[PDB]
């Protein structure tokens, strides 16, 4: 779930803030309220 | 295989009583002679072509003062067969070894160099320097006995059946022993607790790789695996271990904007949701420090390291970074993009390990262990030692502005070239003792007992002494039995009854009788096209079925693409054909191992090829095509080998061992009725027989050796094993 | 499939294709491309050099047919284009050129 | 500089739903003219015997719909002043390979004589 | 069971990636076969020397 | 050992030598035997010291 | 030449080190204090002795946990784009399995789970940031949130008692750690209930061809004062330790000898 490609150059830094998310390279900013990437995790590993 | 097409069928004595006993033959014996192909073959290739590609990597060096860019370099260097200092009138200005033994002196060589005196850019001079001497392995392409027939031998009073391969330092005969080091250019997994404690958040896991170049110096890699989620690189240069996260390397390598990196280092496990997060996390924690573009990260790394790397304070901060990068990371490749893909495949394996999809490949078998020849050690010691001569000439030139004398710019070359930095002493030392007084471990972990004096008290002593791998003197005080118990795979590449019981028991093995180390390099020229003009898809193309199921195809240090589920066995069989028929530049020395996907924790899947030197290999017969075939250590584990004819089952088996006698070494093949005996007796005798006292040798006037035990009236023994003749032992 | 070969309509331009090594982009109906032909029409190592540099707002992609930065297939596997007409059932075959792209900072 | 190719390349030409776009791969040397007037499978793999200036060459070809849209065709645009734009996803891919000629599995097996019983006493 | 019963084959296989189950089958097999030795070296010496 | 199919069921794949010292042991079983001898002598020497 | 003796019965330090610690060290130092314990061969003894075994076992947390499941992201819709949340579930092994062995019930142990896990997790978050520096169940869970505001929710779903699901939220300033595995690094560390010192007590048969069939059980660990509470289903007269020091202070020195020998 990397913030993928339309305008920036790099990995878009984490939301991790109060405002909407820029880039470092070109500065193309996008809405902080877009991402809903839902993560799943570990499992049966204990017997 | 054709070499063993003439074994005797039951010995005889017809040959002790013929009119021809006594008159020297013309073609000296074949087998006995090739019994030491490896030693002289390597040293052969060393000095005639090895320091060819091994002087074209010493860095241009001299920088002394006055804004000068003098960069004097070696154009060529060579060695010439050993002649005599000009005698009063020496009739023949050549020296033969038999002379060197009598007078307790060495058997040397002549070293020459071509330095170009580029005066801040090529201006002046190419001065030849007489560096020093070097010893010469007898009967290489550098000793006067090169290519002589037997009579020309006995007239020189050297014994008729010479095999050579030793050096002569003051009469003694020293031999370099073959050691063992891991596989060449391979990502071998590993687990170990001792790693845990080097810093914070180290797990036990990781991968490894031993990388060696043409100009044979070596480097050792390591990628740990953090629990946090990041992956590191832990290498060492010039005796100090270094630290570097993965982000800096995968940015500094190729400009190649990162989403490339992510989408490529993620091959088809898209379902994961911790892997990709760890990936993105790396990519961020490398971005927000001081750097955005490629030159930027280079700038940063150089600014950090040029304090330790000790480059000239002339150069910019990025040049030193780049200099460092391609001197200690994935050397064998000599490019960048392939350095990238190598790092990629390494980490993919490391992950699929730590998550537990594969099985931890043993780093202790013979499936992952090969052999160092004396040529390697020799050449690499030499190439290290040249640098020291350059830097010493530097201080020799600095003594000028130090003594505040005339710090000259040119026409002082001759004088400033005699410092007293010769190469005699450092080489006489390495052999005189066996010690390795040096500055680089050259991949090795030890430095002593490297060449030990071959005795002459018998003929069995010699005939073994030249066929003896050993695993390094450091593994002796250890108590674990796992370093001695014969793994069931070493069948055919080591001898089970020949270990020298005592203190260095179990380790100081000897080779089998049907294995030959590989020492002829090939032109790796047209094989990738050959791969790709079949099913193999290009490396970064659009692979028609490119996802979780597809095999990488490494090539002795080169990614070449991917193959899919249907093809891999078809490709492996086709290359089987095109080796055995020996058709199109496909060497016979080649291994074609494909490891299928078990769906279960097992060996890492793949399909691997090699051509590199220094590997064990032994012939077998094929039941598909009549011809005989060569098998590498790695690809026995997936073959069916029928020992006797009575076993051969149609459709399931493929090979047929040549003769059953293979398993044993040669010495342990001179024992009679040896499957009846009990094993510890076999071993006791293979130790004993070397101790005995029989007919050592003919010329009792050549050698002033110290102790020669002789037995007046020896006799041929009546009950004999076939291989007593095939080596014509009866002369001794 | 009726197989008809036409060669190249001009002889110096095949069917140009663009494969980005980073997946599949979303609205490539917005992009403009830059084809580069080496003007030294004599030297067969330079007469044929093509640089497929792709200006995009996020990634400065570039494609080529040379070096370790190209696909060996362009040098070891030819590429064609098949134009199959569903009406009369004919495949139109030209020469086609693949190029692999890399985004420069 | 984008020039003027066949009007069968303009993106206005390929948008026909009755026309198909197909990407093909053949090794460095496959000369196309042999296939002329020949048939190529549209799904599955069929060995063909091509005649390139009389010589009989045989090739096994792959015919299947691609992994989803691996790449795009650039097609001359009339509105974009020659600036090249993307086409649709091609309807299929063709891999072409010369099927190995005269290769059996290996053979029937081969025997060896048996030594053991030697001369018994004189 | 067949002589290479794909079932038993796969079982022995997967457990080969463990220690304790493999040791269980090890010991069982051992003390299974070790009652042909007592019928070899007993119907033999010292009754037919 | 590189002579048998993976995961056979003959006890030969174990250590069940059958021949004796008056008729000869076959080629394969000659290897296992040596393994055992080596392990034994090692344990002896170490426990002695 | 390796022994063929030993049931699998916690064999203790072999070889010279035992000799050294007896003559050359003489320290407490013991690796496995396997005490000896006979049952005074009464009649009933059974309904008492097996319950005794059970209650003198020791079960920790890391034995009974079977699965962990996390779903951790996305916190923007909870009224505002705020501290990142964690969806979380535990799966144990079915009550029938352990229930026969350990004398345990899945509900009160769940109570201990909710009781301790949460002060525990607060400890764990604390140390991480330092190193980086039913209406009854309703009142339970809302007090959880009370004495720990960070803890948003808790749901012991009542039917199964074989699966629990919580839901948390803490600030997104600190960077994520092995959370999915910090549940694991705090699982093992916990022990539910255990007598002081002793862990392992087992039960087997005596010997008759040796002596008069005095049935024995097999304990491990030295806390003599505790053994007395069971006073009527064992033989506290023929009772010697493997330690040479646990009995030293409880019985004497003439006590020590026979056991030394």
């Amino acid at each position: 779930d990397l913030d993928f490609c339309s305008d920036c150059g790099s990995v878009l830094p984490l939301p991790g803030a109060q405002d909407t998310v820029t880039c470092i390279r070109c500065g193309f900013n996008i809405n902080v309220r877009d991402f809903e990437g839902k993560v799943v995790k570990t499992s049966v590993v204990f017997h | 295989g054709s070499r063993w097409r003439n074994l005797p069928s039951g010995p005889s004595l017809k040959h002790l009583t013929d009119p021809s006993y006594g008159i020297p033959r013309e073609q000296q014996k074949a087998a006995l002679q090739e019994l030491t192909r490896a030693h002289v073959e390597s040293f052969n290739y060393a000095v005639h072509e090895g320091l060819g590609l091994a002087v074209q990597a010493i860095p241009p060096f001299e920088f002394a003062f006055k804004d000068e860019r003098i960069s004097f370099t070696i154009l060529d260097a060579v060695i010439s067969p050993p002649t005599v200092p000009k005698g009063t009138i020496c009739k023949e200005a050549n020296v033969y070894p038999a002379e060197c033994r009598g007078r307790r002196s060495t058997y040397r060589g002549k070293l020459t160099a071509d330095i170009n005196w580029a005066v801040n850019g090529i201006s002046k001079g190419i001065i030849k320097q007489f560096l020093g001497y070097v010893p010469i392995m007898v009967k290489s392409k550098l000793c006067n006995l090169r290519n002589l027939p037997p009579q020309a031998l006995i007239e020189h009073h050297e014994e008729a059946e010479e095999m050579g391969g030793y050096f002569i330092i003051n009469g003694i005969e020293k031999v370099i022993r073959m050691l063992i080091m891991p596989r060449r250019n391979f990502p071998i997994a590993m687990i170990r607790p001792k790693w845990k404690t080097r810093g914070p958040g180290y797990t036990q896991y990781g991968v490894s790789m031993h990388c060696v170049r043409e100009e044979h110096s070596a480097v050792n890699m390591n990628l740990h695996y953090l629990e946090n989620g990041t992956v590191m690189l832990n290498f060492i240069y010039r005796k100090e271990l270094f630290f570097l996260p993965l982000g800096f390397a995968l940015k500094a390598l190729v400009s190649f904007s990162d989403y490339q990196i992510f989408q490529e280092l993620i091959k088809g496990k898209e379902d994961d949701s911790f892997l990709r997060n760890s990936v993105s996390q790396m990519l961020r924690i490398v971005m927000e420090e001081g750097c955005s573009t490629q030159k930027q990260v280079l700038n940063y790394l150089g600014e950090c390291f040029r304090v330790k790397l000790n480059v000239p304070d002339w150069y910019p901060n990025e040049q030193a970074a780049e200099f460092l990068f391609n001197q200690c990371i994935c050397i064998h490749l000599k490019s960048n993009t392939e350095k990238f893909y190598m790092l990629c495949l390494m980490t993919r394996k490391l992950f699929a390990l730590a998550k537990g999809e594969c099985m931890e490949d043993n780093p202790d078998s013979l499936v992952n262990q090969e052999v160092l020849t004396p040529g390697q050690l020799f050449l690499m010691f030499l190439k290290e030692k040249l640098e020291g001569w350059l830097v010493s000439i530097k201080i020799a030139f600095d003594k000028k502005a130090q003594k505040t004398s005339v710090s000259m710019n040119t026409d002082n070359l001759m004088r400033i070239f005699t410092m007293g930095i010769d190469l005699t002493k450092p080489f006489e030392y390495l052999f005189a003792t066996g010690n390795l007084r040096s500055k680089t471990g050259l991949g090795l972990l030890q430095d002593s007992g490297l060449c030990v004096v071959a005795d002459k008290l018998n003929f069995i002593r010699y005939l073994s002494h030249f066929r003896c791998v050993h695993r390094g003197a450091d593994f002796a005080k250890m108590r674990t039995t796992t370093v001695r118990r014969l793994l069931p795979e070493s069948w055919g590449f080591l001898c089970p009854v020949h270990t020298p019981d005592g203190e260095p028991c179990g380790l100081m093995n000897h080779l089998t009788a049907v294995c030959e180390v590989v020492t002829q390099f090939v032109y790796t020229a047209s094989i990738p096209a050959l791969l790709c003009n079949l099913g193999v898809t290009p490396i970064d193309g659009a692979p028609h079925r490119s996802y979780s199921e597809c095999y990488p195809v490494l090539l002795d240090g080169v990614m070449v693409g991917w193959v899919d589920k249907d093809l891999a066995p078809g490709i492996a069989d086709s290359l089987r054909h095109f080796k055995v028929l020996r058709e199109k530049r496909i060497p016979p020395w080649m291994e074609v191992v494909l490891i299928p996907m078990t769906g279960k924790p097992s060996l890492y899947p793949g399909l691997f090829l090699f051509t590199t030197p220094c590997r064990l290999v032994r012939p077998v017969q094929n039941l598909a095509l009549g011809k005989e075939e060569l098998i590498g250590t790695m690809e026995q584990i997936f073959m069916n080998v029928a020992i006797f004819e009575d076993e051969v089952f149609a459709g399931v088996t493929t090979h047929q061992e040549l003769f059953p006698h293979s398993l044993l070494s040669v010495i342990a093949n001179f024992i009679p009725f040896s499957d009846h005996n009990q094993s510890p007796r076999n071993m006791y005798q293979c130790q004993m027989g070397k101790q005995t006292m029989g007919f050592p040798l003919l010329t009792y006037q050549d050698r002033s050796d110290n102790k020669l035990y002789r037995l007046q009236t020896p006799q041929s023994p009546l009950v004999r094993p076939s291989m007593y003749d095939y080596y014509d032992m009866d002369n001794y | 499939a009726r197989w008809q070969y036409c060669g190249a309509p001009d002889g110096s331009q095949r069917a140009v294709l663009v494969q980005f090594s980073n997946g599949k982009l979303q609205s490539p109906g917005n992009m403009r491309f830059t084809l580069y032909e080496n003007k030294d029409s004599t030297n067969p190592r330079k007469r044929n050099q093509r640089i497929l540099a792709a200006e995009t707002d996020r990634l400065s992609y570039v494609g080529n047919n040379f070096g370790t930065g190209a696909l060996k297939c362009n040098t070891l596997c030819r590429h064609f284009v098949g134009i199959l007409n569903k009406t009369s059932g004919q495949m139109e075959v030209y020469d086609a050129e693949l190029f692999n792209m890399q985004p420069l900072f | 500089p984008p020039a003027s190719e066949s009007p069968r390349f303009s993106l206005e030409a390929l948008t026909g739903p009755d026309t198909e776009l197909w990407l093909i791969q053949a090794p460095a040397d496959f000369a196309p003219e042999c296939f002329n007037g020949r048939h190529v499978p549209l799904s599955g793999s069929q060995i063909v015997k091509g005649k390139l200036a009389g010589k009989r060459h045989r090739y096994r070809v792959l015919s299947s719909c691609p992994q989803a849209g691996e790449a795009t065709l650039l097609a001359p645009s009339t509105e974009a002043g020659g600036g090249l734009t993307c086409a649709s996803a091609p309807q299929g891919t063709l891999r072409i390979l010369e099927g190995p000629q005269q290769s059996l599995s290996g053979s029937p097996l081969q025997p060896i004589p048996a030594s053991p019983p030697p001369q018994i006493p004189p | 069971a067949s002589y290479d019963e794909v079932r038993g084959k796969w079982q022995d296989a997967h457990l080969g990636k463990d220690q304790r189950d493999f040791n269980m089958i090890d010991l069982k097999f051992k003390e299974e076969v070790n009652h042909y030795s007592n019928e070899i070296n007993k119907a033999c010496m010292p009754f037919g020397l | 050992l590189p002579c048998f199919e993976p995961y056979e069921f003959t006890p030969r794949a174990g250590g069940f030598v059958t021949g004796r010292f008056l008729t000869g042991i076959k080629p394969p079983e000659f290897f296992f035997h040596c393994m055992a001898g080596r392990e034994g002598l090692v344990d002896t020497a170490v426990k002695t010291s | 030449t390796f022994h063929f003796a030993g049931r699998g019965e916690m064999n203790v330090t072999l070889g010279i080190p035992r000799l050294r610690e007896i003559l050359m060290v003489a320290s407490a130092n013991i690796k496995t204090p396997m005490m000896s314990v006979p049952v005074l061969n009464t009649k009933k003894a059974l309904k008492r002795v097996k319950s005794l075994k059970k209650q003198l076992t020791r079960v920790c947390l890391g034995e009974v946990l079977q699965k962990i499941d996390v779903q951790e992201s996305f916190c923007m819709e909870e009224k505002q784009n705020k501290f990142q949340v964690y969806q979380l579930r535990f799966q144990f092994l079915p009550h029938a399995y352990y229930q026969q062995e350990k004398c345990l019930r899945p509900e009160d142990i769940l109570r201990f789970m909710e009781t301790r896990f949460f002060k525990l997790l607060m400890e764990s978050i604390k140390k991480k940031n330092n190193k980086a520096s039913p209406e009854a169940m309703e009142r339970r869970v809302q007090a959880v949130r009370e004495i720990h505001p960070f803890i948003d929710d808790y749901q012991y779903d009542t039917e199964e008692s074989l699966w629990c699901q919580v839901t948390v939220k803490l600030p997104l300033m600190k960077i994520n750690f092995d959370m999915s595995s910090l549940v694991v690094s705090l699982a093992h560390g916990a022990v539910i209930y255990a007598t002081k010192g002793i862990t392992r007590c087992l039960l087997n048969e005596t010997t008759n061809n040796k002596n008069e069939k005095e049935l024995v059980l097999n304990t491990e660990g030295i806390n003599l004062p505790e053994l007395f509470k069971y006073a009527e289903v064992l033989d506290l007269r023929r009772l010697y330790s493997n330690d040479i020091h646990a009995i030293a202070n409880t019985y004497g020195i003439e006590a020590a000898l026979r056991v030394i020998e």
